[PDB]
RNA sequence: UGACGGAGCCAGCGAGUCUAACCUUGGCCGAGAGGUCUUGGUAAAAACUCCGUCGU
């Protein structure tokens, strides 16, 4: 995923953190890419396509 | 036989590093290592305190 | 001149003129 | 060129590495055009 | 080599120190090493390219000296060397 | 009993005799394989020679060439910021305490 | 119909698929004749059966070996398998029985793989 | 000849000559770009086959000045051999490539490599349409080095007959001379187009302005289609630019 | 027990209407939203076998 975050160590806090696409796929914030920054892995329960938008719901 | 002379440097200690003959550039390799510490240092604490 | 397997020879296929063949 | 100058090799050569006991050493148009733009498209 | 800064250890200068590592100061003497080491490569054999020497540590390194070097006649820079030389494994011209 | 039949100097640079001619040329900076090549064909230098044997008025044109390769025709391709991030990185840190 | 038998040869993920038939010695691999075969350095290890057995018996078939699989070594050894496999099956089928213990024993007489597949099954210890 | 006369387009071009020389973000434009603003769509696919404008008055380039890069069909042992041999055409090529020797060796960020080395690339028509795939979206995107399509010998091609195989060094060199010396474009469906019409430091004002109006006259001229004779319906106007610098008008209808 | 180039040639897993850049220069249309084109920079089978060259 891309452009949810500006930087590696903004991604450190959420990582963990419940996100969910457009669609209804639940998903994961697993860990965050070295480069290029920002930049992080999520597993979702089923396979997501390009055009969904994920989503974390904060408060 | 040819003969040549040994290069060495006095009061050698293995800790301290390679005196560098260019000063900017050893004053930028202690910056570069002490920001690689200190995101190594935060990014470790960022994740246990997310724990 | 045409290609029928590739069309795109007879545009854009460069103009070749006396000047030219005559060597420098 | 001239023998003196080979005189002076040959003596050179003579003369010619720690030895013995020694040791080792120490140490305005355009701007017109870009507000022309600029103003067209702010106007609209 | 020990470190202090890291330096050879000595049977006078560092007397105090080898007694708590426990080894005796006897077996404390890289001069020796420094004699032989003068003596040898400053021998014709050596100016005449038919002599090579290797140092066995006590504590089992094993150091290959090339003909060409000229140590130092001093024993203070000898020491230095070594210390180099122990540490970086290697010295270079 | 009678029949009559090592190093030099060119665009500033030691020249092995030995080597032939275009990769012993080859050693002088800026100059490729397929340069030097070009240059003693230019210079009309047979490429089977070596270095040694050329004579002078071979040499001369070897450097007229290298000097002038636009006269002769030669193809033309022939011829603080840390701080700041440490800085942040500390304003980071502090605050996160 | 012509006269004709079949075999495989096999080595780690090489198959040799040979076609033996009555013919005049026209012997292929992959369409192209054995000479070609490649690599150069161990053409003759396809060529032991051919000179082991004799020219003569294969101067009657024809032999069209297609493969697929493998690297070159292990090709090489399905080619060789395939073709002493073909050859004592032709022989066994058309020709007498004599003959055909003739070549198997000069076969398991030289190397025994140009029979049996060698495989190098796990066996734990 | 109208476009040449009128000192708009002097005038606009001085002030870009001057602004390229004072401004730093400019020092690496060098190439005059016009941009065309035909009145109708042209209506023709971009097929990226470069489409040869010729400039009759003054010569852009000259082939020795420029890296050129030589595309041709597998197996290259024959091209290469007699385009190596033969004296006119011996170093007129920088590098010559197979296609499939050009896919297996450069890939990824070695294909910027080779944008940046060669400053023209020219390929046998017959393997042009493939080059997309193997150069990558960098040489197809903007027009500097999009690839030349040319032909390696005068045979034609008949159906259900075998082209013969040959290379004609002299005809080949032939199209190159053309090509460098002369100018190209690439049709869209689109209003707008841009033609190269200068190099800054090496062509004069008038011999700018002079090339304008070739453009012009071959694009426009009915009598060349289909090379030429795109812009139907006349032009709204014409700019002039460099890569980074912006649109200077110079005519308006 | 090299480099460059060319030539020959050999696998097995893998099939979701699903698979994949960024930052710019400008033209035109559109009330707007935006659409289209143009433009420069940045990122992104092998071993093997044969032949030719250099040379440690």
């Amino acid at each position: 995923i891309k452009d949810m975050f500006s930087s590696a160590m903004e991604v450190a806090r959420f990582e963990g953190a419940q996100i969910k696409t457009v669609s209804g796929i639940r998903g994961e914030i697993k860990r965050a890419l070295s480069k290029p920054e920002g930049h992080y892995r999520a597993a979702f329960e089923d396979k997501i396509l390009m055009s969904d938008i994920v989503i974390l719901r904060s408060w | 036989i040819p003969t040549h002379a040994p290069k060495y440097e006095e009061n050698f200690n293995p800790d301290k590093k390679s005196y560098d003959p260019d000063r900017t550039r050893s004053e930028i390799n202690k910056m570069k290592a002490q920001l690689k510490k200190e995101r190594k240092f935060t990014m470790k604490e960022i994740r246990k305190d997310a724990k | 001149v045409k290609d029928h397997r590739y069309p795109g020879l007879t545009p854009g296929l460069a103009p070749v003129g006396l000047s030219d063949e005559e060597d420098s | 060129r001239t023998l003196r100058f080979y005189t002076s090799k040959i003596d050179q050569q003579e003369n010619k590495r720690f030895k013995g006991d020694d040791d080792i050493p120490y140490k305005d148009y355009y701007q017109q055009v870009q507000r022309g733009k600029q103003d067209k498209k702010i106007s609209r | 080599t020990h470190k202090i800064k890291y330096v050879l250890l000595n049977c006078d200068d560092h007397q105090g120190l080898l007694k708590k590592m426990g080894r005796d100061i006897s077996e404390a003497r890289p001069d020796i090493t420094h004699q032989c080491l003068l003596t040898l490569l400053d021998s014709p054999i050596n100016k005449a390219g038919k002599l090579q020497v290797y140092i066995q540590t006590s504590r089992g390194i094993l150091i290959e000296v090339n003909p060409t070097v000229r140590i130092p006649r001093t024993f203070k820079r000898f020491s230095g060397l070594m210390v180099q030389l122990l540490h970086k494994l290697s010295i270079r011209s | 009993s009678l029949v009559v039949q090592h190093i030099l100097r060119l665009l500033n640079t030691n020249v092995d005799g030995n080597i032939k001619i275009v990769y012993a040329l080859t050693t002088i900076k800026g100059v490729g394989r397929r340069y030097s090549n070009l240059v003693c064909k230019k210079a009309d230098v047979d490429l089977h020679k070596r270095a040694g044997e050329l004579t002078q008025e071979e040499l001369e044109r070897i450097v007229q060439i290298m000097q002038n390769p636009t006269h002769y025709k030669i193809p033309a391709w022939f011829l603080t910021l840390a701080n700041n991030v440490e800085s942040k990185l500390r304003d980071d840190l502090e605050r996160l305490k | 119909a012509v006269p004709s038998v079949q075999t495989f040869g096999k080595k780690k993920s090489a198959t040799a698929v040979a076609h033996v038939k009555a013919g005049k010695g026209l012997i292929k691999v992959n369409g192209s004749p054995i000479t070609l075969v490649e690599p150069e350095i161990l053409r003759f290890k396809v060529y032991e059966p051919l000179l082991l057995v004799g020219l003569d018996k294969f101067s009657n078939i024809d032999i069209r070996v297609r493969v697929t699989g493998g690297g070159h070594v292990s090709q090489v050894y399905a080619i060789r398998q395939a073709i002493a496999k073909g050859l004592v099956a032709y022989h066994q089928k058309y020709v007498d029985e004599q003959s055909k213990n003739e070549l198997k024993k000069a076969f398991t007489s030289y190397d025994r793989t140009l029979l049996i597949a060698d495989s190098r099954r796990p066996e734990p210890k | 000849n109208d476009i040449i006369k009128s000192g708009l387009a002097e005038k606009a071009l001085k002030a870009l000559i001057l602004q390229c020389e004072e401004n730093p973000s400019l020092k690496n434009d060098k190439d005059i770009h016009i941009i065309i603003n035909t009145g109708k769509k042209m209506g023709i696919n971009r097929d990226n086959i470069p489409r040869i404008i010729p400039l009759t008055k003054y010569k852009l380039f000259k082939p020795r000045d420029l890296n050129i890069l030589l595309i041709t069909k597998d197996p290259s042992a024959l091209y290469r051999e007699t385009l190596t041999k033969d004296e006119h055409t011996s170093e007129l090529f920088k590098e010559i490539i197979s296609v499939k020797n050009l896919r297996r060796r450069f890939k990824g960020s070695k294909l910027t490599q080779l944008y940046k080395d060669f400053d023209l690339v020219v390929a046998d028509y017959r393997v042009h349409h493939l080059l997309p795939e193997v150069l990558g979206s960098r040489f197809y995107h903007g027009s500097k080095k999009l690839p030349y399509m040319i032909r390696m010998s005068k045979e034609v091609k008949l159906k259900r007959q075998q082209m013969v195989e040959k290379c004609d060094p002299i005809y080949v060199r032939a199209q190159l001379r053309s090509i460098c010396k002369n100018t190209s474009y690439i049709p869209n469906n689109d209003n707008c187009l841009s033609v190269r019409v200068g190099y800054i430091q090496k062509h004069s004002i008038p011999e700018i302005l002079q090339n304008i109006q070739d453009t012009i006259n071959f694009l426009t001229d009915k009598s060349k289609r289909p090379q030429g004779g795109v812009i139907k319906g006349g032009i709204i106007s014409i700019f002039v630019k460099t890569s980074n610098s912006t649109s200077l008008p110079i005519y308006q209808f």
